[PDB]
RNA sequence: AUCGAGAGGG
DNA sequence: CACGTCCCTCTCGA
């Protein structure tokens, strides 16, 4: 039940688009400069100008301690794209392009998102 | 014509108990109290001073319909911790908060004079 | 039709200020908005409460019984 | 008019073609003219068409 | 503020509604239908004022 | 000082400004509501008309008499006409008023708020007095009579709150405001060029410090310090408007306990 | 199905010519070829108001 | 009663005040608004005519019409306007507001959805919270203009197992669309299931709009900022592009079209040089107006309003058409006694260069008043043609 | 109805505490739906509401006269002259919870008219009921307790 | 009006505003004329007076000069019921054609002698108010003296969904 | 000064004059 | 009241608002129904 | 055509309609007064006899 | 009451 | 040469 993905990305591109509280994003994986990543991020809680994870814990109802990051989101994946996964956070989307950690990440319909400094 | 007599906004009827506790069958350790003859004067107030209850899970209220002065209040709390008590601990918290406002307004008020 | 006791959207009493407002322009000869302003009507719902009202009772008491 | 017809590659494609409209209806005679498509001709006068081409 | 112009008949106030009419003693030229034999018509509504 | 603190800005016989430090908005609003509707007050409720020859119909003059303010300082010692035990009304739930008016003067004869006299016993408690804030000490203008008009009626006042009818509304307008600099993002301003320049800074803006542009909005900020101002039609002084607003809301949350232990 | 097609055809016609002033002077094909021609079509009538032969 | 739908069977719910009260979504079937509108009520007398009403003519039984094989009920007015306002990414709902929403759903599973955003401050997406009212088991798929699998402007729509994936909810999603949410829910779930959906959304969406609020003033019919400086130019050249043909045929040089005379031809080109320009100031209007515009917002959701409306109110009214053709010459060879004789310009023939914001002229108004009547006549005199064809 | 063909019935009635409120304490006598505007195209309504807004404030009968050069950009200059939102709007607060509204409300007076259509004087209902003289079916009209 | 090289002057403006404490003057003084619809056929009228001789709202070709008459004020094309419409130029024309018939449906004091006449049915408003928005045509409909409605604080906004 | 022409505001005094002679029921009475 | 006294009945398009109606009849005041543009106001 | 193809009927009603966002789709808020004038001939049976006598 | 006439509403 | 949508609400006159 550990991290399903660990990698870091770069100050790539920031987009509002009539949206003034959330921004789409691009990112180049610093491990292998070939792993694209694009997603929305509430720039209100977390501006941008650079870490990432996935994981799946730490079902059942929700209540108000494995937070070690800053901006955290919960969502579900909705597509698998060969060459890249697509995730959604209620309304916020995300696309991680790759081919390598096919085992770490999985086709689940559940996962959190963590960002560090 | 078909308009209800104004006073039915606060005066109870035959047998109506102001509060009526029903158990939320859906989620366990939860209750829904039907406050009769009340509105967002009390509704929004109690819900908010329940949210601050550390051991309280859910706290919401809907005025079933603007015609009928009444609202349902659903309350859920940590296991064992009776929600009926969570309402009492939330209520006194309001009155004790209110009472301090009165005395802090009365003294501040008793000073200035223009 | 006579001064409305208490403003509609406020509750502010304005039934007493008729013959005061009226005499703030007959006697003192002031600007209507400045008279309303001097009769203590900061919120415009009261301002309209006096300004728009026409005192038709005066044209009523002209008949006999 | 731009009429849609299937290209040799099978896909439907937009190939224009010329058409003439009238302010009169003599179907029984205008269809027998040489130099048109007597299968595509059309008059909005459905009454005249019932008379020329049968009820169906 | 009552400006009148109306009658009082057995109690009720009866008003006279302006009845419009194409004037008389005037000459007018009109076409006619496609199947009509007449090509055109000249009309005058002869009446004394 | 004890939690929900206060701070008076201004105060007079009609209006009363004050800031509420460290208080829940959902509560403060609920006090605004209580102030408006659910504070007890007296006013006319039944008008027996002996003779009315005025240009104003009966119930038209009726409609307002209740709308007229009545003294209500010591209202808590007058039971609700419905809660008392007497056939109809009496002295421990009603304050009988009489308004007799004949116009002798050829010059039109005004009937006022002062012109109503009480034909009941007050029992030495402030009640039923037609609140007169007038410049010339005349009160609210109810009617106008000619050379021989007349008006004989009798008003039976009763305890009541604005909920039954807003003529028992002890409060006028309740100035409500908080977070003058939209730091909490509780409203998405509307503009065709500039949001700030098109919307004027409120009066209660000098009291909170400006936002400081080069900053990151802190979600953790919450509603605090509410800029209020309560007006009194008269029925109850502007202290009790807020004191009994605070105090009759108390009884609301407390009667919820009353029936809470009956379960 | 018949009393239904009737309404299904008649409702939009009667209802389209009820929302003609929501745009004031627009006309369009409300009372140009819709209500008119349709009346022709139902009554049949040989004296068609615009006999056209769209000849391919 | 021009409709199978204009007579429906409802459950009685006795209530005070002397009005019949009906759910706002069942307006479109009867074509009812709440402006002095009046409705009949009939009551069965036997248990069989009863069942006959509840087993055939029930309102939810009638949710999808044979008329146009589509839903004839759907979200409208308040609920629609606030449901795209709600279903956004900028639109977030905090906890004190979220528990209220969750409760209003009577068929609620009583389980708090894990918040789309957790830790900085537990927040929920507009669509995310909306999804508990959409019943698990629903799958819908829509692609708009450029809608991708990673929606750009929250484009299109995709609901998977009754939760929203991406995209803003608008008329297409939640209206009476051929393949809209209503349609899909009534087929793959049931008539009465969808009905409860109608309420489950009107109870939530409306609640959110209550505390978000929404208005509309003259501010929303204002472009003025170099888009009114842009539009005015479009109407200037249009008076020259129509003046072009105006002088062309004044010296015979009018290459008359084949079939339509020089006059007919001229007007046909002239008439669309205004309608194609006035319609171009209506998209110039739509452009300047931000996504914070209110008139613009109601039309984007499909609440109320159309492309023309924004044009006429903010940009330009346009030519007035009586009996199809433009404003004619009631006076001898002239259109008004304020106009030169034989004047063919667009100003004389009934073109309203001004918008409703700017305010028409003494002339612009009258013509616009002529054209309206022509309409007011259709809506009151030419209805007897269509009521008879139906009979 | 306002004086621009703005008909409409009362869907519900509210007290001031249930009602939305400006910050000055002002409350709306009337809440008309924003959707009655684009389709009805009554911009004169919006302008009468903005004009009457100033008319009350400065206290001067506002010239709604038709064909004069009175702009909205000037009225707004007068409405910001009195310190209000130049376009009629005002940050208003949710009556129930007391928090603001994530949108501002075009406010201000508007001349409305009570029209001779009272629901109480229109409502009718019947069972059994009187019966026509010759056709032995229900009689026409509310006046006659008919069907 | 009639024009040459405007017949009526600010002098005649005082020949009237004083007399308020004549019109047939302007008729016999040859400054005005009763033109029926046929006599219109052979005349040319100037819309606004000063605006039709030699930012805001857009205008047209006033430069074409040959005028014989002038329009008193453009407003005067309206009937009584439609005259009380504020800003009818900023309104879809049918809206105007409605409020025209609804102003006749409204309430308010219709005559000052209602107390003394026995008319079958009749409504009177409790507190009529002269409107905040007034046309200059109103002073002549005696409308500020016998209003038909009330200036209500109107909040255009969504709230409950009622 | 009996000289200048007329303004848009001046026309209103003219209209005011028209009614003080003919009135609103002008044609009905005449 | 006034509107009723300046009313124009026209017997059984004669409905369309005409140009010669400028200045003599109201372009807006007329009833929606079997009278729209037929019965006008002055 | 208006005595047999269409009749006036008992057990009928009519009033002004207002919209309700807190009602259910398949419902109709009927004013109390209408529900006191509108009836339904229920038949007495063990299933309803206890409810029925209370109403009476 | 019944026939006729008219004015409104959706 | 016969049709000319649907209901609903009031007023008055042999
Ligand atoms: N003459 C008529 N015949 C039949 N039905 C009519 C007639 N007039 C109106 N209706 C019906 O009543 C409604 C008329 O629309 P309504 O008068 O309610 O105006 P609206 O569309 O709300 O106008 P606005 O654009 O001013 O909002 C429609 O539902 C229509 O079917
Ligand atoms: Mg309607
Ligand atoms: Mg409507
Ligand atoms: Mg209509
Ligand atoms: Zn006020
Ligand atoms: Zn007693």
């Amino acid at each position: 039940s550990n991290t399903l993905f660990d990698d870091i990305f770069q100050v790539s591109e920031v987009d509002p688009g009539r949206y003034n509280k959330v921004c789409r994003i691009e990112a180049a994986s610093t491990t292998q400069d070939q792993c694209k990543l694009t997603l929305d991020i509430n720039v209100e809680l977390f501006p941008v100008a650079l870490t990432v994870t996935i994981a799946s814990s730490l079902t059942r109802s929700w209540r108000p301690l494995a937070d070690d990051y800053d901006y955290v989101m919960y969502g579900t994946a909705y597509k698998f794209e060969e060459v890249a996964v697509y995730y959604s956070f209620g309304g916020l989307l995300m696309r991680l392009e790759g081919n390598y950690r096919n085992l770490n990440n999985l086709k689940q319909e559940n996962a959190y998102l963590l960002i560090r400094r | 014509m078909n308009a209800p007599d104004r006073f039915e906004l606060f005066l109870l009827g035959e047998g109506e108990s102001k509060l009526k506790i029903d158990p939320d069958t859906k989620a366990p350790n939860a209750v829904v109290i039907t406050f009769e003859k009340e509105d967002h004067t009390l509704g929004n107030l109690i819900r908010a001073e329940l949210l601050n209850d550390r051991k309280v899970l859910f706290a919401a209220y809907k005025v079933e319909h603007p015609f009928f002065a009444r609202f349902k209040l659903r309350i859920q709390t940590t296991e064992g911790y009776d929600p009926k008590d969570a309402l009492k601990n939330a209520c006194n918290s309001i009155i004790n908060k209110l009472g301090a406002l009165k005395t802090n307004f009365e003294t501040e008020w008793n000073l200035q004079t223009l | 039709m006579i001064v409305p006791v208490r403003c509609f959207s406020c509750g502010k009493v304005v039934g007493d200020k008729w013959e005061s407002y009226l005499n703030l322009l007959q006697e003192d000869e002031l600007d209507e908005g400045t008279a309303l302003s001097r009769l203590g009507l900061k919120r415009y719902c009261c301002r309209r409460m006096i300004l728009t009202h026409v005192d038709l009772i005066e044209k009523f008491l002209r008949y006999n019984p | 008019y731009d009429r849609k017809v299937p290209s040799p590659t099978g896909e439907y494609v937009k190939e224009p073609e010329w058409v003439l409209e009238t302010d009169g209806v003599n179907l029984s005679e205008v269809m027998t003219v040489p130099g048109i498509d007597p299968t595509r001709i059309y008059t909005n006068s459905f009454i005249d068409i019932m008379e020329v081409l049968g009820i169906e | 503020f009552d400006m009148g112009g109306y009658f009082i008949i057995n109690g009720s106030e009866k008003v006279l509604i302006a009845q419009e009419r194409s004037a008389g003693n005037i000459v007018q030229v009109f076409k006619k239908a496609a199947p009509s034999p007449i090509s055109h018509v000249a009309e005058i509504r002869s009446a004394l004022e | 000082e004890e939690g929900p603190q206060v701070k008076i800005r201004e105060a007079s016989k009609d209006n009363v400004d004050f800031i509420l430090s460290n208080v829940d908005l959902a509560m403060a609003n609920s006090l605004r509501r209580v102030m408006i509707a659910e504070i007890p007050t007296l006013a006319i409720d039944s008008v027996e008309v002996e003779t009315n020859t005025t240009v104003l119909a009966d119930e038209f003059i009726a409609h307002r008499l209740g709308l007229i303010p009545l003294q209500s300082m010591d209202i808590e010692q007058l039971e609700y006409s419905r809660d008392c035990f007497c056939e109809d009304h009496c002295d421990k739930c009603s304050v009988v008023l009489t308004l007799q008016a004949f116009g002798e003067s050829e010059s039109t004869t005004n009937v006022y708020s002062k012109d109503l006299v009480i034909v009941s016993n007050l029992m030495g408690r402030n009640i039923g007095h037609p609140i007169i804030q007038d410049k010339e000490g005349n009160g609210v203008l109810i009617c106008k009579l000619r050379k021989g008009q007349e008006l004989k009626l009798t008003c039976v006042a009763k305890k009541g709150i604005a909920k039954e009818h807003a003529k028992w509304g002890p409060a006028a307008a309740i100035e409500f405001e908080y977070d003058p600099w939209n730091k909490l993002k509780h409203t998405d301003y509307w503009y065709e060029q500039d949001s700030a320049k098109e919307w004027p800074q409120s009066k209660n803006c000098e009291y909170e410090d400006p936002p400081n542009e080069g900053d990151p909005f802190d979600y953790k900020a919450q509603a605090d310090t509410f800029y209020m101002n309560v007006e009194s039609v008269g029925s109850i002084p502007v202290d009790q408007v807020v004191v009994r607003g605070i105090d009759t809301l108390q009884k609301k949350v407390a009667s919820i306990l009353l029936a809470l232990t009956q379960m | 199905v018949g009393v239904l097609a009737a309404q299904s055809i008649g409702e939009p016609a009667t209802q389209m010519t009820l929302n003609t002033f929501h745009f004031a002077g627009v006309a369009s094909k409300k009372v140009t070829s819709g209500v008119p021609r349709l009346k022709e079509i139902l009554n049949v009538a040989k004296n068609m108001k615009t006999p056209s032969l769209t000849v391919y | 009663s021009l409709h199978k739908m204009s007579m429906m069977a409802h459950r009685v719910k006795v209530i005070p005040y002397s009005t019949f009260r009906l759910n706002l979504s069942v307006t479109s079937p009867y074509n009812a608004d709440f402006d002095g509108d009046e409705m009949n009520l009939h009551v069965p007398q036997s248990e069989e005519t009863r069942a006959e009403l509840s087993q055939l003519c029930a309102v939810p039984l009638q949710i999808v019409s044979p008329q146009s094989n589509k839903p004839c009920m759907g979200i409208v007015q308040d609920t629609l306007c606030g449901i795209r306002k709600l279903t956004l990414r900028d639109t977030f709902i905090e906890l004190d507001q979220v528990l209220n929403m969750l409760y209003w759903v009577p068929d609620w599973d009583g389980v708090i959805p894990t918040p789309a955003i957790i830790k900085p401050k537990p927040l929920w997406s507009g669509k995310q919270i909306l999804s508990v009212a959409i019943p698990n088991g629903i799958h819908l798929q829509r692609f708009d203009e450029g809608t991708t699998l990673l929606s750009p402007k929250d484009n299109g729509m995709l609901i998977i197992d009754g939760q929203i994936i991406f995209g803003v909810v608008e008329k297409k999603t939640v209206g009476s669309s051929n393949g809209g949410l209503i349609h899909v829910v009534t087929r793959e779930k049931g008539p009465q299931v969808c009905a409860k959906l109608f309420g489950n959304i009107q109870k939530v969406v409306n609640f959110w709009l209550l505390h978000n609020g929404f208005s509309t003033g003259i501010g929303d019919t204002i472009a003025d900022g170099p888009t009114m400086r842009e539009i005015t130019e479009t109407i200037a050249e249009a008076k020259k592009k129509v003046l072009d043909v105006t002088k062309e045929a004044q010296a015979n040089l009018l290459t008359a079209k084949h079939g339509m005379t020089l006059r007919e031809s001229f007007e046909d080109n002239v008439v669309r040089f205004l309608n194609e320009a006035r319609d171009k100031a209506g998209r110039l209007a739509e452009v300047n107006l931000k996504d914070l515009n209110n008139v613009k917002q109601m039309v984007m959701a499909g609440s109320k309003g159309s492309f023309i409306n924004i044009a006429q109110m903010s940009a330009c009214v346009g030519q007035q058409s009586v009996e199809g053709k433009r404003i004619a010459f009631g006076f001898v060879d002239r259109t008004l006694p304020h106009f030169s004789k034989d004047d063919y310009s667009p100003e004389s023939k009934g073109f309203v260069e001004n918008s409703y914001l700017r305010g028409l002229t003494p002339q612009e108004f009258f013509f616009h008043a002529m054209g309206g009547r022509e309409g007011l006549i259709d809506t009151a005199v030419k209805t007897a043609e269509t009521g008879y064809i139906q009979r | 109805a306002s004086r621009h063909g703005q008909k409409g019935t009362i869907g519900i009635t509210y007290r001031r505490e249930d009602m939305p409120f400006t910050a000055e304490g002002i409350v709306p006598d009337l809440i008309i739906n924003p959707h009655a505007i684009p389709s009805r195209m009554t911009v004169a309504h919006l302008i009468e509401c903005l004009l009457s807004k100033v008319a009350a404030l400065s206290g001067n009968e506002g010239d709604a006269s038709p064909f004069t050069d009175i702009t909205v950009e000037g009225i707004s200059k007068l409405l910001r002259e009195h310190g209000y939102q130049s376009r009629g709007f005002e940050v208003m607060y949710n009556g129930h919870t007391g928090k603001k509204l994530m949108a501002q409300i075009f406010f201000g007076p508007t001349y409305y008219q009570r029209l001779r259509h009272m629901v109480d004087d229109k409502i009718h209902a019947r069972a059994r009921g009187p019966m026509q003289v010759l056709t032995r079916q229900p009689v026409e009209g509310r006046s006659r307790d008919g069907g | 009006f009639i024009v040459e090289d405007l017949k009526v002057r600010k002098g005649h403006i005082a020949k009237l505003m004083a007399t308020e404490y004549t019109w047939s003057s302007l008729l016999n003084e040859g400054l005005v004329e009763y033109i029926d619809a046929e006599e219109e056929e052979s005349i040319l009228i100037a819309m606004q007076p000063e605006d039709l001789e030699p930012a805001k709202r857009i205008r047209v070709s006033h430069h074409a000069t040959t005028f014989t008459h002038c329009e008193i004020h453009p407003s005067m094309i309206l009937g009584v019921a439609a005259s009380i419409i504020p800003f009818p130029d900023h309104n879809q024309s049918p809206r105007n054609t409605y409020q025209s018939a609804m102003g006749k449906q409204a309430m308010g004091v219709f005559l000052t002698n209602y107390n003394v006449r026995m008319d079958t049915m009749a409504n009177i408003l409790y507190y009529p108010q002269k409107p905040l928005g007034t046309t200059r045509a109103m002073e002549y409909l005696k409308f500020r003296e016998l209003p038909a409605g009330q200036n209500a604080i109107v909040a255009i906004a969504c709230y409950s969904g009622y | 000064d009996e000289s200048a022409p007329i303004t848009a505001e001046d026309s209103w005094a003219v209209i005011s004059a028209f009614f003080r002679e003919k009135g609103l029921v002008s044609q009905q009475l005449d | 009241t006034l509107s009723h006294l300046r009313r124009t009945n026209t017997p059984i398009k004669p409905r369309q608002l005409h140009n010669t109606h400028w200045g003599l009849v109201c372009p807006a005041e007329t009833p929606e129904g079997q009278a729209c543009g037929l019965v006008k106001n002055l | 055509r208006g005595n047999l193809m269409g009749k006036r009927v008992d057990f009928s009603a009519r009033t002004v309609i207002s919209g309700d966002p807190n009602l259910e789709l398949d419902q109709v808020g009927v004013p109390k007064s209408i529900a006191k004038t509108l009836t339904y001939p229920e038949v007495v049976t063990p299933y309803n006899i206890d409810r029925l006598t209370q109403l009476v």
